[PDB]
């Protein structure tokens, strides 16, 4: 809205009150949507006329997007250094009365319907030094991956190992320029951390990606890689907003299937240091999620 | 290392109640469900209660709905169990366990898949009686003692259970026996523990009596010697 | 809510020998079962987990089968130690449960011999007011063995307490201990102390005696 | 506490010249003569030198008369003894001996009474060689495996002896085997350490490879830990 | 200078036995002889000075006797801990002199069976270039023990080393070790690795295998 | 020889360069000695008779016995003598003299037992390099000398009561430097060289060691026979005769010197640590000639003469 000239203001994403607000209240919310198209077929008997009919009728819930607005006397600071990394000083700021539009969509291990980073892949931590802190990774591409109610999970694999290559390359660039990279499946868990668990309104995905996470980089099948699924209904993790339950669109209703535009990876410390470093899967903290989206964003008063 | 402890055990009346803790350790706590089980003594198990490893969602037994909470601090990788209203029958031992998480097993999604690793237990008595502290008595050998001869302790007038003995500060396993504790008329308890030696070592070798009531902080050693002067 | 079933509650088997224990549910839980093993004293211990699978490092020799109501845990070859109480668990439901006290196995050996002790009040014992006169019956076989008490060849009642180990795990051999409480005012009366016992493997009753001196 | 250190060992080459020292403690050192023996890599034991209390009368072996010599300085109570023109044959482990005093059961005085405490050895050997530092590898387990199983270390390629190893840093002694050290073909020397643990304690438990090569400042620590990912 | 011999060089002997051994000197020396213990590893200790004289400590079976030219150490009942090499030493004269070897006493037990284990290179070591395979015979007794290498059924030879500790303290039996060197070239080659040990108490060769697919 | 008058001088015993000088030359040297009689006996002839008497000369025995060795302080420097009775080594003596020569000392070499030496001239005296350093050994010089008599035969012999009270003066000076309060006990030798655990000592050529643990076995202030006989071994010590550059001198033969002397001082050792009580242990020491050197010239040193 209004870009601030030569000012510089001071960033912590790891303190930040929105991701905690964001995260308590805010719901998914979807509303009906048309995407209509014509088929135009010819007639032939001499082919000399052609039938034009309308016949994309399905109609389908789609996710409604929610802006954090700044209340009454304060505003947004936005930075806009596409490759900023949370906490500092933003040399190029902007003033927003709210937030982008932000698609909540609850999930483990890969950030579904989110934002591609602007440049480069880039990845983020409250403190790359303890292994325990969640690592972030911000794809600038993002990977699409079908989800049929059937209960599996399609992603071209061609499209993945490159998305791999890209991120162990920006983590051998964090923890050492000649270290090998090793992506595991999860060390275990309950069900929710250690499938690619995520929701379909409702309904929710339980996901073995376990086939994501099994690879050795820098160390000197198909064409398409499918998930196996198990689908179960969670009404505990359905909107409760006072007195009213807000029940999501009922199944075909809603699309299953999204873009990855990020990843929730956990590091393995300890006795790893020397010959390479290995990480796997994690989240299953959603405030994580929240800051993915939030990192840029700071609320103060407008003096 | 994947090890759980289960500490806060003691004594406590009928009415009040307690707090057990669960400090696991060698494993990502935050991701596992805990499960709190319980057995009273002499008899079988009896699953008491479960939480999901956001701290969530929360699962009870019949036998204690509305008077234990399950609860946890995924911060300082230790579980908690708070029991209001404590009665007689609920004097038992009680586990921490971890369960499993979703092996491979080409699966279902259940809300639990049972216990893997269980803590060493941490005994909890209700009884409106006091603590007291054991009075320790050797038992020595005698004069075929041409073979093998046999010695030990005597642990008695003590309160609750238990009362880990251990020989040579550990140095001594092999022919020990630590029998079970019996309960007097006195409302006391009292254990045996004994051993068995080579009696052409009767004179050459030193044994000791490693005694340990925790529960009231006592940690007597006795020595076990012949005697005829 | 579902109920376990188990059996035998109790059984005797020999070492070498194939203990087959059988678990059946109220009603179908697919092969969400698992089997556990609680030795004496210790803390249980998972076997099998999902009806049919060996937790790493548990031996080679125990197993499990099934699915639906109908399950079974199996010792190919029984072993000395293997002497414990299992319990199955299923997990198709809150809340969890097994069957109360499960399977309780015990090894069946050779009759053996008890060998007996008895150890007279520790002077540090005799000040404190009263004297307790223990009895040792080590490494037996069966668990089954009358102890008595005399003075002065006079049968004792009602004053003496006994307490017997579970099952050993090297030679599946008990231990029992029986103890003699008297008052220092009745102990100084009496000279000869006596323990006689009655042991299946013992063709006659054993005695063990002494006094006040040497 | 009556304690003699050696101290000085390490190489020397054929013809060079070493000088040991022995840091007495714990009696009144200005009182007592002193004795140096050696003691040949697996052979008997060899008086070397005697010194009397004040320093004076030196008496030395018929195979070192005019090679080494045996000092002391009761200021501070520590015992010398240099050794010139070093053979191969010098090459052993060399201890200081305190002499008996003058007991009331000896009735006669007598040059010497003979050494009652001894210093725990300084190895001292004479090779125109170059020290090295031992590589450490790890031995692990296996999958009965469902009674007791067997770890260890591998300390490999160094020079010279010798090379102390502990476990958990000597919380752990019982079952411990390290081996006599072997001579390669390559000059350097290498042992192994090994030990048994309850394979029911493969999981929750910690084992650490001590190492120990003083000659060369080395203090390696390496653990010992199952594979199968 | 005076010349000591010392009888047996070399004794087996049971634990409990009587051991004795015999000093004598080339030339008369009153009382003036003292007795030396050096264990294993360990630096030596004193047991007897003067002939006869107990040191303070020393355990209470250790004794001496003799005078002139004829001496004689004797533990009335040998222990298992008493494995040791025994010295003697003389000081009517400087200078020193004891029989160099002196007499080494071990303990003779019961045959026990070579709990034998195998360790293959470790990774870290693959990494060095040469790779190290183990081969360990925990407590066993006697001390004669044949081990053999294979890879892929063919015997090795010149490139083993074995090294075999003294005699344990404790159970009085021995433990071995075999090393087979090889580079990481004649390691990738081949797959089944195994180690052939033969012991008096093995009624058969015993055999330890793997591969390199853990 | 020249007093000096309200001049005050430094002294410091503990470094003291005659004792070293003393120490690394000096040997004992005798000569010999006649100490002749006269008796003189009554003539009785018949009854009461007894008009004339015989006088006659007796005791040819000869003895070699120690000649005194004096330090002179040489050409252009002096000795400062301390004429304060009870000096304690270091310090400013306000009482000062100046010599050319120190007394007459006849070295002796012993362990534990100082012989043939100064008296003190007051009350018994005890000396230190360092009282709080047990190592260092005390010096303690009796008032009054214990006459000790041994023979050839391997004995020395000590009137018990004579040294039971030399004894107890000892102890007292004792109690009155480490607590007046304190139990003193005087233990035989802890251990050691055949020198330094009996009391070892020289009759020229021969050397007496004396189990001289009877003398040092009792308790003082905690609330047999009428002489004392000392067990002894006669040992000769060729390697301690005088060697003075190629010539080896060969002191007298045996029944020769009188072997038995006067004890006029004591070198005791302080047992440290945990006897830091109610009691403080004290057994014989010394071994170290250069403490039996101070024990006489602990009032002397050498200055230049302004
Ligand atoms: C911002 O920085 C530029 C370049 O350094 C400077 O010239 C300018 O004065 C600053 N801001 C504004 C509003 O001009
Ligand atoms: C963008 O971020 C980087 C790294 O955090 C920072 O160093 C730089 O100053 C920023 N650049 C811009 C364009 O503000
Ligand atoms: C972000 O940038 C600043 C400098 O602009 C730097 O100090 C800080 O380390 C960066 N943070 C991360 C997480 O890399
Ligand atoms: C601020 O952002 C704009 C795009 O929004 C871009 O030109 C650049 O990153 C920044 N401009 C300044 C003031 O440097
Ligand atoms: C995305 O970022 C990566 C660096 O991680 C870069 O190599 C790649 O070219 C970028 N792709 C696009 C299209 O921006
Ligand atoms: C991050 O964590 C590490 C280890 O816990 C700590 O030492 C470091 O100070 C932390 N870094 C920051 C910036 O707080
Ligand atoms: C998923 O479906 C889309 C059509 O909308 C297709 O273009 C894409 O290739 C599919 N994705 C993968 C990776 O299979
Ligand atoms: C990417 O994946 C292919 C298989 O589809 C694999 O063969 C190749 O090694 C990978 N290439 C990269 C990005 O290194
Ligand atoms: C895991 O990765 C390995 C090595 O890249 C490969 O051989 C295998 O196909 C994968 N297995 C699993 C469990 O997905
Ligand atoms: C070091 O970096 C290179 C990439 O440049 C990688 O291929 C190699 O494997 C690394 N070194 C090793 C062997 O770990
Ligand atoms: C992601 O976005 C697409 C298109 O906006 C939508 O159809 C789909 O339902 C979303 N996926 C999830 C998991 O919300
Ligand atoms: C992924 O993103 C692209 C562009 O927004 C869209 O065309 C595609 O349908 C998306 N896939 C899904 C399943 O939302
Ligand atoms: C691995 O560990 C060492 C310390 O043992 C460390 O200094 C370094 O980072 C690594 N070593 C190498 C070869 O880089
Ligand atoms: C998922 O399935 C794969 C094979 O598709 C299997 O290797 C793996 O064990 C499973 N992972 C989990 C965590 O269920
Ligand atoms: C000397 O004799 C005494 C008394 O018999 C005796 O206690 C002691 O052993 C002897 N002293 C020494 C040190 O030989
Ligand atoms: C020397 O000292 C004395 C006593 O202090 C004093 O009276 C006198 O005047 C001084 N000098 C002389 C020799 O008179
Ligand atoms: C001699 O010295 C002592 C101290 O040891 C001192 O107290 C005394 O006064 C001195 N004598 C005289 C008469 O000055
Ligand atoms: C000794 O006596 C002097 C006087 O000559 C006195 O000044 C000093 O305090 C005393 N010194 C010690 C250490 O006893
Ligand atoms: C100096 O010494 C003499 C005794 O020899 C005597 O006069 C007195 O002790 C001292 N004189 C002084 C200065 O009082
Ligand atoms: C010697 O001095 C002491 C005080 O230590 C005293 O008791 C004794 O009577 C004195 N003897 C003589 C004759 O001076
Ligand atoms: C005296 O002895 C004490 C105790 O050892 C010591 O610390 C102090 O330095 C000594 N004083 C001198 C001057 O030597
Ligand atoms: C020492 O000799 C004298 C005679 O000179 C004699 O009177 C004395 O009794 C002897 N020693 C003792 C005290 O026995
Ligand atoms: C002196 O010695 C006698 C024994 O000869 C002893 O009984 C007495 O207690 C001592 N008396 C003194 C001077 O305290
Ligand atoms: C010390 O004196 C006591 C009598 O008081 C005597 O029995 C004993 O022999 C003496 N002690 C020693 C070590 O000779
Ligand atoms: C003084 O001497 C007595 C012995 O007569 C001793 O027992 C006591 O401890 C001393 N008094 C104190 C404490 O000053
Ligand atoms: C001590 O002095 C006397 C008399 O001068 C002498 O006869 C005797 O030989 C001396 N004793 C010693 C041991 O030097
Ligand atoms: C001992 O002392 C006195 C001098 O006080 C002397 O007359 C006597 O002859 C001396 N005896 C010896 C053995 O020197
Ligand atoms: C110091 O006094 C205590 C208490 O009487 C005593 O037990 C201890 O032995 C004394 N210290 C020494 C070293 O004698």
């Amino acid at each position: 809205e209004v870009v601030l000239v030569n000012v510089t203001e001071n960033f912590n994403w790891c303190k930040n009150d929105m991701v905690e607000q964001m995260h308590e209240d805010i719901c998914s919310l979807w509303d009906q949507s048309l995407k209509p198209c014509v088929k135009l077929t010819p007639l032939c008997v001499s082919c000399n006329t052609s039938v034009i009919t309308q016949a994309c009728p399905k109609v389908s819930f789609e996710p409604i997007p929610i802006h954090y607005c700044a209340p009454a006397g304060f505003a947004i600071l936005k930075c806009n250094n596409k490759t900023f990394n949370g906490t500092g000083p933003c040399t190029n700021v902007s003033t927003v009365q709210c937030t982008h539009g932000i698609r909540p969509v609850v999930s483990s291990q890969l950030l579904l319907n989110g934002s591609l980073a602007e440049e480069e892949v880039v990845i983020r931590s409250c403190n790359f030094t303890d292994n325990a802190k969640t690592i972030i990774v911000q794809l600038n591409t993002s990977v699409e991956i079908n989800c049929t109610g059937a209960g599996h999970c399609n992603i071209a694999r061609a499209k993945w190992n490159n998305t791999l290559k890209q991120i162990a390359s920006k983590l051998r660039e964090q923890f050492g320029n000649n270290k090998t990279i090793i992506f595991k499946q999860s060390s275990g868990g309950d069900p929710e951390i250690v499938t690619h668990w995520f929701n379909c309104g409702g309904e929710f995905f339980y996901c073995n990606s376990t086939q994501l996470f099994n690879s050795t980089w820098f160390n000197s099948g198909s064409d398409t890689i499918t998930l196996p699924c198990r689908i179960k209904q969670i009404i505990n993790m359905w909107c409760k907003v006072g007195k009213m339950m807000y029940a999501p669109p009922i199944s075909g209703q809603i699309r299953c299937s999204s873009n990855i535009t990020g990843l929730l990876l956990t590091r393995d410390g300890g006795n790893s240091n020397n010959e390479s470093e290995i990480f796997r899967p994690g989240g299953g903290d959603m405030r994580d999620n929240w800051r993915s989206e939030l990192y840029k964003y700071k609320v103060v008063k407008i003096e | 290392q994947v090890q759980l402890v289960e500490s806060g055990g003691g004594v406590v009346q009928p009415g009040r109640s307690l707090r057990l803790s669960c400090a696991a350790s060698g494993f990502t706590f935050r991701n596992y469900a805990m499960h709190w089980v319980r057995q009273a003594p002499g008899k079988g198990l009896e699953w008491v209660a479960l939480i999901k490893y956001d701290g969530r969602n929360k699962y009870y037994a019949d036998s204690v709905k509305g008077r234990f909470s399950i609860s946890r601090d995924n911060s300082k990788n230790t579980l908690y169990l708070e029991m209001n209203s404590l009665r007689a029958e609920d004097t038992a031992v009680y586990y921490c366990a971890r369960d499993i998480g979703l092996k491979g097993e080409h699966y279902d999604i259940l809300t639990a898949y049972g216990p893997d690793y269980w803590g060493q237990g941490a005994l909890v008595t209700v009884s409106s009686a006091s603590t007291k502290g054991p009075s320790v008595f050797p038992l020595a050998p005698s004069s075929t003692s041409g073979g093998t001869a046999a010695l030990g302790c005597l642990v008695k007038d003590y309160f609750p259970e238990p009362v880990t003995v251990s020989w040579n500060s550990g140095a001594l396993t092999s022919g020990v026996h630590t029998f079970p504790a019996v309960l007097q008329s006195s409302g006391l308890y009292s254990l045996s523990s004994v051993v068995t030696v080579p009696s052409s070592s009767l004179g050459t070798q030193t044994y000791i009596c490693n005694v340990n009531h925790k529960p009231s902080n006592t940690k007597v050693d006795k020595k076990a010697e012949p005697k005829s002067c | 809510d579902i109920q376990m079933t188990q059996s035998p509650s109790s059984l005797s088997a020999s070492v070498g020998d194939r203990v087959t224990i059988t678990c059946q549910a109220s009603q179908d839980i697919r092969n969400y079962l698992n089997w556990y093993q609680q030795k004496p004293g210790k803390a249980p211990k998972l076997l099998i987990y999902d009806a049919s699978n060996s937790e790493t490092g548990v031996p080679s020799r125990f197993s499990g089968s099934g699915s639906g109501r109908d399950f079974t845990f199996t010792i190919s070859s029984l072993q000395p130690e293997d002497v414990a109480t299992y319990y199955c668990q299923q997990h198709q439901n809150v809340p969890l449960t097994t069957f109360g006290g499960g399977t309780k196995v015990e090894i069946k050996r050779t009759v053996a011999a008890p060998s007996v002790f008895i150890f007279p009040p520790s002077d540090e014992q005799l000040k404190s007011g009263t004297a307790s006169v223990v009895c040792l019956l080590n490494n037996f076989y069966p668990r089954e063995a009358k102890v008595q008490w005399k003075v002065d060849n006079a049968l004792q009642s009602g004053n003496s307490q006994e307490s017997v180990t579970e099952q050993d795990s090297k030679d599946s051999t008990y231990s029992l201990s029986s103890t003699l409480t008297l008052s220092k005012a009745d102990y100084e009366k009496h000279k000869v102390y006596a323990c006689e016992v009655t042991h299946q493997g013992l063709r006659s009753p054993v005695t063990k005696s002494f006094n006040r001196g040497e």
